């Protein structure tokens, strides 16, 4: 009872015959009809994959206190704030995973031309030593 | 003949064109930008000035056209022996338990710093601006707002002009239908 | 509500998202991003409208 | 009942209707318009009797 | 809108009580005279399975354009959908950019002490080259 | 048979009591039982004319 796309609670969970995992029955269909492939196994997916299932719903909260409701643009803002919020760790993300691959890539570099400087280095010494 | 083999010899250079293969731009996402040379000035505190080159390298390719500033382009190439070496000394030194360990680090450590902040103040916890920070950065998300208003006020044209051929006649016809045909039934 | 309705008294909601405003504190952060949300929402339905046009129109009419 | 099958009658969105303003502005004078109506069927229905 | 007997739309709609479908009344009726069977489904109908069209009513019709509650908190719902579509997929990058940044991260880590070793070791180097 | 729960990569969020679908859900409702008295009151209203 823990969604591995969002983590809340799924109303109608479901299993899958060849990887059983926690998702709805409506986004599995509504993939698959924009792309009908699995995407763990990118193999071909099918509507007849999953078989029905029984759930046993849930409680609802029901505010009360009915003061001429104004609250749902206020909760539309903030659904839409911790989107636009999720976009800029995002892109956070993006610049930052860059930045550590050209660092590491001339880490790496780096690393072996100083190889080259050690080994020219010893070479040197030693031949001075052999003398 | 010749062909068969020349293409061949043409499908050489091709299958010898991998032999000088890079990175950032190999899979081409994002990119350290444009606005290089401030930048290592500004680079406090031996690492921070060696990127320095590489993303003077990346203005080689075509990532220039977006904008160039300074360029000094400072390449050193490189070899494939070089890059097949160093890959394994690399990950050779390089047991499964810590990389669960690390992934628990950096997933709260990112939580922690990726507060409910609109802009970026994990930076800024060490500087002391916010005010200015808001300024710039979301007057710059205001004018790009207002060029995604433009032009999409541009296609409001073109949807009103469809509009006012279709929902005037559709309003016409339903009012002038529902009202009289359902409020006379209702007499007879 | 109806008890209030009855002389009219239009409900109120806010409406301050075309003002846009200038440069300050938090407020106008908020206000810009929720503005550039909300215009991207509006762009993605109207390429949706005309990816089909007014066949669903023709429909209705019908 | 019987779950019967219908092409299903599509609604053509109005030139504004993008959520944001143009959705909460007249979802609340879709309200306000049954709402009034609400009352002129009130009204009428206490004129009749 | 579209009959299965005949192919041609029905002139007069009804719906068939066994099996949900629009037929025309004398091609319907005409089915139940031969036998009493669903053409579609084959069971058993009769005359009384056939449902006409009583679409009059007395009520007031609404318009499914846009003076609809219904239809607002339907496309409340859609662009709430569509959001959470949004936030799926972004999420699911996010993890997997997750992973390559722990990845990468320990990686560097490794460099970075490899390269001090390496620093001490050419340090041992340059000290062998000044002892002579 | 359900193989071993995979939660992973979730970062679970409680499920507070204060959300939306409750308030969509509480004008929905409301809705359909304005429309029974509208039904009501037009038949009574159609009876009374």
């Amino acid at each position: 009872m823990f969604c591995s796309i969002s983590g809340e609670t799924p109303k109608e969970p479901v299993i899958s015959r060849v990887s059983g995992n926690v998702y709805e029955k409506r986004l599995i269909e509504q993939v698959i009809r924009e792309t009908s492939k699995d995407p763990v196994t990118q193999q071909e997916c099918t509507l007849e994959d999953l078989v029905p299932v029984k759930v046993p719903d849930f409680v609802r909260p029901r505010p009360p206190s009915a003061t001429s409701l104004p609250a749902l643009l206020s909760l539309f803002q903030e659904e839409w704030d911790s989107v636009a919020l999720e976009q800029f760790e995002l892109r956070r993300n993006l610049t930052e995973t860059k930045q550590e691959l050209s660092t590491a890539l001339y880490s790496l570099d780096a690393a072996l031309r100083v190889i080259s400087r050690l080994t020219k280095e010893r070479d040197e010494a030693r031949e001075a030593l052999a003398k | 003949d010749r062909e068969r083999r020349i293409q061949e010899r043409i499908a050489e250079k091709e299958r010898l064109a991998k032999a000088r293969r890079s990175q950032v731009i190999q899979r081409d996402l994002i990119r350290p930008s444009v606005t290089q040379p401030e930048k290592w000035k500004r680079s406090l505190e031996l690492l921070k000035e060696m990127i320095a080159l590489i993303s003077s390298d990346a203005i080689n390719y075509p990532f220039g056209n977006s904008k160039v500033k300074g360029t000094a382009n400072k390449v050193p190439d490189l070899s494939n022996e070089e890059i097949e070496r160093c890959r394994l000394l690399l990950k050779k030194e390089i047991d499964d338990y810590i990389q669960f360990e690390k992934e628990f680090l950096e997933t709260y450590s990112a939580l922690h710093n990726t507060s409910s902040l609109l802009p970026g103040l994990v930076i800024y916890e060490e500087d002391d601006e916010d005010v200015e920070a808001a300024e710039k950065f979301y007057t710059n998300d205001i004018q790009r707002d207002l060029a995604k208003k433009a032009l999409e006020c541009n296609k409001l044209e073109n949807r009103v002009y469809d509009l006012v051929r279709s929902s005037y006649e559709q309003r016409n016809f339903l009012i002038k239908k529902i009202s009289h045909a359902w409020k006379a039934l209702q007499t007879e | 509500v109806a008890a209030g309705k009855g002389e009219k008294l239009a409900a109120i909601d806010v409406q301050r998202y075309i003002q846009l405003k200038p440069p300050g504190t938090r407020e106008s952060l908020l206000q810009s991003a929720v503005v550039w949300e909300y215009q991207k929402s509006r762009n993605d339905n109207l390429y949706l409208l005309e990816k089909h046009g007014e066949k669903a129109f023709d429909s209705s009419l019908e």
